[PDB]
């Protein structure tokens, strides 16, 4: 029974008579030795994703990798709650999120030029002056205007079946239509969705029965 | 960098075209990716064990990408959904909607045309500079009780006026700005002061 | 674990990065949903250290500084109503961005902004006005003259306290009402442990393990077993990545709808009806 | 458009769409609300 993994001493588990355990899966999770009998536990080795802080190359060419869910006892060496992060020092202060890492840790750019990874802050802290018997007022305004863009319609396709998986092949496509109809009902999915491409642009925009203009 | 939500609806189809594009390239299993070749090197009997292996991977291939284009089409409906209902109400008409056609007390928007999208440019109210004063909820002036009729009672230290809540406007209290509500032993908080009759 | 596998796989083209994009995808999104939800305040506001508040009573709702956490109380007891990392194959989950301290902040925030400026915080700047004129407004809004609300005060406040106090109660006796909460659990839980079950497949080869395959085969047929397992497990992950990203559109409408609450009905007062 | 994919152009073509937004501006300048109810 070959593989890999961590071996325990695990004296929780019994096994009076088994000689292995295993999990939901196939894969086992406690053997006995077969020369000394006792019960050892297989745990896999750790495991995870790269991740890499970095401003834009642009400014410079500095960076700064994170190991999530790693605890880098084995591997300037930080560690978070979100992995470990080597290339970045720790700074107790907090400024707004640059650059998210996670768990409430935000990684950026100072000046020194180095990078920097700190708990991020929600905002400005504030109180107002409340009181039972005291109101505040407004004295000027301001008009102000505000953008707002939202797409409204995509690009409209189509595609032909014999002509992309069996191009130019007449026994390929002798070989295609043993399948049934498994084009067809490709391009009336393709053709609704070029429908209500045309149909959401309808809906947006015509909404006047004449067209207005405007005097000289 | 302001109209990214336009430009990465591009960026994905460009994307999606481009990698089934690129699908045709690979072997799935086959000895050679171009069909041609096998066509002309081996007899029937496994060419067509061969062509029905690439035949299986480019319909895989194509599903998968009619699958990812019917759920960003239903993404981007729903999307337009939201357009054509904020152009119905803040465009033809004033909301009264919180924080739905721009921050502040909406007043009016204009639209604009875009690639693949479409611009709103919301005009708000905002105000800008605060004071400080003294309310009270009613007032007493022979035993009764004086309640705004529209606005509020402040008081700049030793006077007292009426005034609208959005906007800084004083005015003499009369009996043209308040209404009576019987007597004044119940509200809590009541400072009575006279009140002008015309 | 296999040297040899992952080359049979490269030959399947870009199977393998098209499921980590969307996954991605869908992670950022999930964070988006949050970060937009709750993060509508530009400032932390805090409520004043008396509590005059007309005779109303929001003890039960602010956050309580004796707890560890800046939790209020039936924040706590929301928390212990909800039951449910362990898998160890190429399935990782990561900390969401927020953590529920700075999701209680951003709901202070906006609760002691709520009590203490009414709507004009959501709009400009906060301002302070008396609570017992602010509720003459909301009844003034709802077409009823204040003077009700400035002859009543003690029986609103006394309704509004039993109230409080009743759906506490609720909360704490009946354990079925955070369903809705809990199914969005489940369904991920379980679908998790579908994709872990289907590792244990024959799907057409001798067995389920790479290991035993290669230590009992030469390669020529090595291979030929290897890609059965290769197909199945290919289209158990397609199938659970669609799986992910419907229920993934779903609870993105759902985020919609509760930002669009957040921003109407707490931030101001709706005439919509229902 | 080289394996037999396609795209078809839009019913609607960018002079139209201008023309929309257009008269919905002229509109909305010159006449209020007025003009989304009746004439
Ligand atoms: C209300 O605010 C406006 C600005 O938003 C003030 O207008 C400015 O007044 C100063 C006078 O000190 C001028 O120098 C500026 O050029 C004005 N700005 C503009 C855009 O016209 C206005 O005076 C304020 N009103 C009150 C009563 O304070
Ligand atoms: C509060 O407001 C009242 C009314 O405006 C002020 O009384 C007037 O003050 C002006 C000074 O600019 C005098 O010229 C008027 O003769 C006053 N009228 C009356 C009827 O007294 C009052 O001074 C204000 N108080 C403060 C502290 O600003
Ligand atoms: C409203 O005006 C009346 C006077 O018309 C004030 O009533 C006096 O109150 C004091 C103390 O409560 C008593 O000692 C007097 O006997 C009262 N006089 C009368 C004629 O009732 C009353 O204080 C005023 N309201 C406020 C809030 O000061
Ligand atoms: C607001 O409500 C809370 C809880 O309902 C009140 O706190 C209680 O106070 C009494 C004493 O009056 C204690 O016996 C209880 O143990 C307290 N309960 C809790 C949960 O602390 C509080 O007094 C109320 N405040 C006001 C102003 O009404
Ligand atoms: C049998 O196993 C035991 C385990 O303690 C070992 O000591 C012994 O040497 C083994 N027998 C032989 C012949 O090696
Ligand atoms: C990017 O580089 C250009 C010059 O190559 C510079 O002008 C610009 O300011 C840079 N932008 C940023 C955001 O650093
Ligand atoms: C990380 O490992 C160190 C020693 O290897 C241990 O002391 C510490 O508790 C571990 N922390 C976590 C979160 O696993
Ligand atoms: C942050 O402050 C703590 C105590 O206030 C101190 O122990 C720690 O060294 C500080 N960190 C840095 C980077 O200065
Ligand atoms: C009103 O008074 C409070 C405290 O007395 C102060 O913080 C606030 O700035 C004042 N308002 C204005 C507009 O100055
Ligand atoms: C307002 O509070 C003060 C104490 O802070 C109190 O003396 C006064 O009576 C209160 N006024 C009202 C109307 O409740």
């Amino acid at each position: 029974l070959t593989g890999t993994g961590v071996l325990t001493e695990s004296n929780k588990k019994f096994l009076p008579f088994q000689q292995f355990g295993r999990d939901i899966a196939d894969t086992t999770d406690a053997v006995r030795d077969p020369q000394t009998l006792e019960i050892l536990d297989i745990t896999p080795c750790s495991f995870g994703g790269v991740s890499v802080i970095t401003p834009g190359t642009n400014t410079s060419n500095q960076v700064a990798v994170l190991y999530q869910d790693v605890n880098c006892t084995e591997v300037n060496v930080f560690q978070t709650r979100a992995g470990c992060l080597i290339g970045a020092e720790h700074v107790n202060n907090s400024y707004e999120c640059d650059i998210p890492i996670g768990a409430g840790i935000c990684a950026s750019y100072q000046t020194s030029q180095s990078i920097i990874a700190y708990t991020m802050s929600l905002g400005a802290e504030n109180s107002v002056a409340y009181s039972n018997n005291s109101i505040a007022i407004p004295t000027n305004f301001t008009i102000s205007v505000t953008t707002e863009i939202l797409p409204v319609s995509m690009t409209k396709t189509s595609v032909d079946c014999t002509m992309y998986i069996c191009g130019d092949s007449t026994e390929c496509s002798n070989l295609l239509l043993q399948y049934g109809s498994f084009c067809t009902q490709l391009n009336r999915a393709l053709t609704g969705i070029a429908v209500e491409q045309d149909k959401n642009t309808q809906e947006v925009f015509a909404q006047v029965k004449q067209i207005y203009k405007t005097p000289p | 960098s302001a109209l990214g939500k336009l430009q990465d609806v591009v960026n994905q189809n460009a994307q999606a075209l481009n990698t089934l594009v690129k699908q045709l390239s690979s072997n799935f299993g086959a000895i050679s990716s171009v069909l041609n070749d096998i066509l002309s090197r081996l007899d029937p009997p496994e060419a067509e064990v061969q062509i029905d292996r690439l035949i299986t991977g480019r319909l895989q291939s194509l599903q998968t990408y009619v699958t990812q284009q019917l759920i960003r089409a239903a993404e981007i409906r729903a999307s337009a959904n939201l357009a054509a209902t904020k152009m119905s109400e803040c465009v033809l008409g004033q909301s009264k909607r919180v924080d739905f056609c721009g921050k502040g007390y909406h007043l009016m928007s204009f639209p604009q045309s875009a690639p693949h999208g479409v611009v709103f440019l919301h005009v708000t109210y905002v105000p800008a500079q605060e004071k400080n004063f003294t309310t009270a909820p009613a007032i007493c002036h022979d035993g009764k009780a004086h309640f705004p009729r529209e606005g509020v009672f402040v008081s700049n230290g030793t006077h007292w006026f009426v005034t609208q809540r959005n906007f800084y406007e004083p005015q003499i209290i009369t009996t043209d700005n308040t209404f009576v509500s019987g007597n004044c032993d119940v509200v809590i908080g009541i400072v009575n002061n006279t009140v002008y009759d015309p | 674990d296999s040297t040899e596998c992952s080359n049979l796989l490269l030959q399947y083209g870009s199977f393998c990065t098209q499921l980590n994009r969307a996954l991605t995808g869908i992670a950022v999104e999930q964070d988006k949903n949050t970060q937009e939800v709750f993060a509508q305040v530009k400032q932390i506001y805090k409520t004043p250290p008396i509590k005059d508040f007309g005779g109303f009573n929001f003890s039960q709702i602010l956050p309580d500084p004796s707890k560890p956490s800046k939790r209020s109380f039936i924040e706590d007891l929301l928390f212990n109503k909800v039951t449910l990392a362990q898998k160890f194959n190429g399935l990782t989950v990561l900390p969401p961005l927020l953590t529920d301290e700075m999701i209680a902040q951003y709901t202070s925030a906006l609760l002691a902004g709520t009590i203490t400026s009414g709507w004009t915080f959501g709009a400009g700047a906060a301002l302070q006005i008396p609570f017992a004129m602010q509720m003459a407004y909301r009844f003034n809004g709802i077409g009823v003259t204040q003077n009700v609300l400035y002859e009543n005060q003690k029986l609103i406040a006394n309704q509004f306290n039993s109230a409080i106090g009743k759906i506490q109660d609720s909360l704490s006796s009946t354990a079925s009402a955070l369903g809705k909460l809990q199914d969005v659990v489940n369904q991920n839980a379980q679908a998790l442990n579908t994709l872990v079950k289907q590792l244990s497949s024959n799907f057409g080869a001798i067995s389920s393990v790479l290991n035993d395959i290669l230590s009992r085969l030469d390669p020529p047929e090595a291979e030929v077993q290897i890609d059965r397992l290769i197909t199945g497990r290919l289209q158990s992950l397609q199938t659970y990545v669609t799986q992910q990203l419907i229920r993934a559109a779903e609870i993105r409408a759902s985020a919609n709808l509760a930002a669009t609450k957040m921003s109407e009905c707490v931030l101001g007062q709706s005439k919509r009806v229902d």
